[PDB]
């Protein structure tokens, strides 16, 4: 391969520059945001039911056993990290617009 | 009718010797001529069906020489001053102009004849305000020495400053003598404050502005200043909110106009401005949080 | 005449356009006509400061009561009755203010208006810049 | 003359809807684009012919280099009679056609028709004149249309043009009179002409 | 002809294959390729299939005069149709690097073919900006009063692609990366954030030298263009409005659920 044949394949996005600084309209973040919430309180009741045990002997054993999968811990870690990158992107675009435009 | 005939059967073989050219060109300017003939004897009825149908065959081409459309827009500017509707005659007048055949068979007097009922449209008007633009163009550019088309440009160009004294009395001598001015009284009166309100606030670009600043420019009663600011709200010109317990007018919206030269220039100032903005703002942010950008 | 006059946002005050098309359109039958068709001519007033109410709206953020009374024509009773009809109706949003303040047509001022509308103007705002560099380009091929 | 690949001009200026050559001339020319291409391959039956058109602002490549009778007629019939003779295109555009062949071993040649004065700017013929020489490619002109009024601006160029060698760029100036344009070019040389080797 | 063009998605294929064929013509130095592009069409979206090379000659003293073997086009493509039949003649490539006025006459010849309006694909081959080199534009002809009757002009469509399943296990094969305009996770997306502000740095610049040209070099007054520029700085935000204030209320509810989607993490280290 040679590197003009490789830079052409790369680029596939000319709205790159747009995108970056679109932000999302503004109904649908406040929407998201007591969803996410919400739903969280539900995957922590389940959270408690978890540590009930943690007593069983062997680990593997307990996930046999009790059925132990349907993992709460696993959901609240992704549920959470999912709506926290989501926030970082959506402060710092709102505020980088508002200075550089005005 | 003895020349449409001619042509329908004539083309039928000359279609194949040429073995190609649009024939159907020859039509539509004959069938253009006989709703000309019939506007003169005054049958607006027959001539109207006769207008409708020329514009649809016409429109559905994706090609036409500039003669067919020319003369198709010639029968119906004659059709609107004889009804003695400004509004109409004004738009047609305008098309007439821009496909104008590179021809000098067009007399001088069809020419003045045209040059002067234009004129008289655009006193009248309902969105007229672009009256400097009009006079620019041949049709009333080298006409100007004559004295019919003095008093007349003088009109126009009291519109533009708004100068509500001269307007007055030009106003006073030429309603008698022109009766479409007559007739069109409320028009004439409301154009002059109009052309006012509209100078007004295009050089205060600032967003409010009280209806004292109004009264005294037009120098109206204040119970007409309101009317007036729902006037230039319906026509488009405008847009914003009328506060009545404080006696402002927010104007939140200005309608684009003619850029002249000293504007190129303030438009230049500000961009730079918000070039160093952006540009200032990307190189500090790469230097914060360095380490992380995969 | 008719309908083009009602059509146009310039308000128009019913004692007039009451007189104006009485000679004209009472003469026909059905809706105007004769006696016992006066019953639904009478309709036509209403018909007239709904408009003019529904005008006022969009135009007037404020305004004062008195001020509403009289361009409507009408004493201060029957007034403040359309108006709340009006709003059950849904076609215009009012606040009334019965100590003869002020009646207050102004869209109600929430947080999701101001954010969602600066978000709009912002798009359009670099949808604009794009579009001036299509054209600068061409611009050196013609000169 | 021998396995030969021209591009025919066929011009359809404004000066070609007249009536020099009876009924029409216009009908005269169709029968003559037919004619040269049969002249041709009646010459040596390898000869091919392509055709472009003087009308309009520009060329049209109607047809490339082809056996094919059928391509040239349909060419032939896709005509505008509101065209008009611009020299110095034409010429351009007839080196660059047949700078890509069927077979590249076939000689260069143009054949053009003038149907009009012609009033193109002289230097820009001058330079023409010697671009030929490079490539090495002979014209011969199809002349009714320019004497009628008019003093040939090509005749010295192609003149000065040729070479011993068997090609042989021509002036041919032919009756401009009711004689019928197709008819008389058969009875001159086209394919009667000798070498000058 | 057809309004059908809402979107132009082209292949990966397309737009490799554009830049190839360009070096295997040999055409270089400011020397124009105009090759036919095959694929779909007569749609809203557009798919750019393929694309084959066409014998071109550039000439740079006249613009009135090119070579373009018509004939050569139409044989070439009837045997691609069999092979598939989703291949039409939808128009022709451009190999940049500018728009001209003189890719118009090219555009007449073309459009005889056509039954939709050419897709005119400027694949720029100096391979500029971040984003794609490669603009699209389909000839509209539209009735407008200017002192011109009736203008034709090239207005600008939008770039987007799209790829077969096929094509893009071969595209990542290729690479080595992970790829960053992916528009992934948390760190790419404040790569991209980044990229599209130093994209409108750019962009503004252009605009502030035109402007210079005009009053100095004495372009002639376009008026249009001037226009647009001034609902620029009409639509402007501005500081002191009570819209900042709400911002700015907005900004403490978004802080108060990262702190405590971050303090649930904390719980979950610990655990």
């Amino acid at each position: 391969k040679t590197a003009k044949e490789t830079k052409m394949l790369m680029n596939l996005h000319k709205e790159q520059w747009q995108s970056g600084l679109k932000m999302y309209d503004y109904e649908e973040k406040e929407e998201s945001n007591l969803a996410a919430t919400k739903s969280m309180v539900k995957i922590a009741e389940q959270y408690s039911k978890r540590i009930e045990e943690e007593k069983e002997l062997t680990e593997e054993e307990l996930k046999t056993r009790y059925v132990g999968r349907q993992d709460p811990k696993k959901h609240l870690s992704e549920t959470a990290d999912e709506t926290l990158e989501n926030n970082i992107v959506s402060v710092l675009t709102a505020g980088v617009n508002s200075v550089a435009i005005k | 009718d003895d020349l449409k005939a001619q042509f329908q059967e004539l083309d039928s073989k000359k279609q194949r010797n040429n073995g190609s050219k649009d024939h159907g060109d020859g039509i539509l300017l004959i069938d253009s001529e006989i709703a000309r003939t019939y506007l003169l004897k005054n049958d607006l009825v027959k001539a109207r069906d006769l207008l409708d149908d020329l514009e649809k065959t016409l429109d559905k081409k994706d090609s036409i020489p500039l003669r067919i459309t020319n003369s198709f827009y010639s029968t119906n500017s004659q059709y609107f001053k004889f009804k003695n509707d400004f509004n109409s005659f004004y738009y047609t007048s305008l098309l007439y102009l821009s496909t104008l055949e590179p021809s000098t068979s067009i007399t001088l007097a069809e020419r003045q004849q045209l040059a002067y009922d234009l004129s008289i449209s655009a006193l009248l008007g309902d969105k007229i305000y672009n009256f400097g633009e009009l006079l620019h163009h041949p049709i009333m550019e080298t006409i100007v020495n004559d004295s019919n088309y003095d008093w007349l440009f003088q009109l126009l160009n009291a519109l533009t400053v708004g100068d509500f004294d001269k307007f007055d009395s030009l106003i006073k001598v030429q309603i008698s003598k022109i009766p479409i001015l007559a007739q069109h009284e409320s028009f004439l009166r409301q154009k002059i404050c109009l052309m006012t309100l509209i100078e007004t606030v295009f050089v205060k670009n600032i967003r409010m502005l009280s209806f004292e600043d109004i009264s005294k420019a037009t120098h109206l009663p204040k119970d007409n200043v309101e009317h007036l600011v729902m006037r230039a709200i319906s026509l488009g010109l405008l847009k914003g909110s009328i506060d009545q317990v404080n006696e402002l007018v927010t104007i939140s919206w200005v309608q684009p106009r003619i850029i002249s030269g000293d504007q190129i220039t303030k438009m230049k100032d500000r961009l730079v401005e918000w070039n160093d903005q952006v540009e200032k703002l990307g190189k500090k942010m790469e230097a914060r949080g360095q380490s992380i950008w995969v | 005449s008719l309908v083009k006059l009602f059509t146009t946002n310039e308000l128009m005050r019913w004692p007039i356009v009451q007189k104006t098309y009485e000679p004209v359109l009472n003469e026909d039958d059905l809706a105007f006509g004769g006696e016992a068709n006066k019953h639904h001519w009478e309709d036509l007033q209403k018909r007239v400061i709904e408009h003019n109410l529904r005008v006022i709206s969009e135009y007037y953020s404020r305004i004062t009561l008195l001020r509403l009374n009289e361009l409507l024509d009408l004493t201060e009773s029957q007034t403040e009755t359309y108006i709340s009809d009006l709003v059950n109706q849904g076609i215009i949003y009012a606040k009334v203010n019965r100590p003869a303040k002020i009646v207050n047509f102004e869209k109600p001022k929430n947080s999701s208006q101001l954010l969602n509308e600066w978000s709009h103007n912002v798009d359009e705002l670099l949808e604009h810049i794009e579009t001036i560099g299509h054209l600068i380009t061409k611009e050196e091929i013609m000169h | 003359m021998v396995l030969e690949a021209t591009v025919l001009v066929i011009d359809n200026s404004e000066y070609s809807r007249n009536g020099d050559f009876p009924r029409t001339r216009f009908e005269a020319q169709i029968d003559s684009v037919e004619f040269i291409f049969q002249a041709k391959r009646n010459s040596n039956p390898e000869n091919t012919v392509g055709l472009i058109s003087g009308a309009g602002a520009n060329p049209r490549v109607l047809s490339t280099f082809t056996a094919e009778f059928g391509k040239i007629l349909a060419g032939l019939h896709d005509t505008q009679i509101e065209g008009k003779l611009h020299m110095a295109t034409a010429l351009q555009i007839a080196q660059l056609t047949l700078k890509h062949r069927q077979n590249k071993v076939q000689h260069q040649r143009i054949v053009a028709f003038v149907c009009s004065p012609i009033s193109d700017s002289r230097d820009e013929l001058i330079r023409l004149a010697k671009t030929l020489k490079k490539n090495n490619v002979a014209v011969d002109i199809i002349n009714f249309g320019e004497i009628e009024q008019n003093t040939e601006l090509l005749d010295e160029f192609i003149a000065a043009v040729n070479n011993p060698q068997e090609e042989t760029s021509h002036l041919l100036t032919v009756t401009p009179g009711p004689r019928l344009l197709y008819e008389n070019i058969a009875s001159s040389p086209i394919i009667l002409e000798e070498g000058s080797s | 002809m057809s309004l059908q063009h809402e979107k132009v998605t082209i292949a990966p294929l397309v737009l490799l294959s554009a830049l190839d064929h360009y070096e295997r013509t040999q055409t270089k130095e400011n020397k124009r390729c105009v090759g036919v592009i095959l694929g779909d069409a007569n749609s809203s979206t557009i798919r750019v299939t393929n694309s084959f090379a066409l014998p071109f000659e550039e000439d740079e003293k006249n613009s009135d005069v090119w070579f373009l073997d018509h004939n050569y086009i139409e044989n070439m493509n009837e045997m691609c149709k069999k092979i598939n039949a989703k291949e039409k003649l939808i128009g022709w490539y451009h190999s940049g690097p500018k728009l001209r006025a003189s890719d118009l006459k090219i555009n007449e010849l073309f459009k005889k073919y056509t039954q939709n309006n050419p897709l005119l694909l400027i694949v720029d081959v100096k391979q500029q900006g971040v984003g794609l080199p490669t603009d699209a534009y389909v000839a509209i002809e539209q009735v407008k009063d200017d002192g011109t009757s009736t203008e034709k002009t090239f207005l600008h469509l939008p770039c987007t692609i799209e790829a077969e399943e096929a094509e893009e296990i071969g595209v990542e094969h290729l690479l080595r990366d992970v790829r960053d305009q992916a528009a992934g996770g948390l760190s790419i997306r404040l790569t991209n954030q980044l990229k599209s502000l130093k994209g409108l740095q750019s962009k503004l610049k252009d605009v502030v030298e035109y402007l210079d040209k005009v009053i100095n070099k004495e372009l002639p007054i376009n008026h249009t263009i001037l226009g647009k520029l001034q609902d620029v700085f009409n639509l402007l935000p501005n500081l002191g409005t009570p819209d900042d204030d709400e911002i700015d209320v907005e900004n403490h509810d978004r802080i108060n659920i990262s702190n405590n989607l971050q303090k649930a993490l904390t719980v979950k280290t610990n655990d």
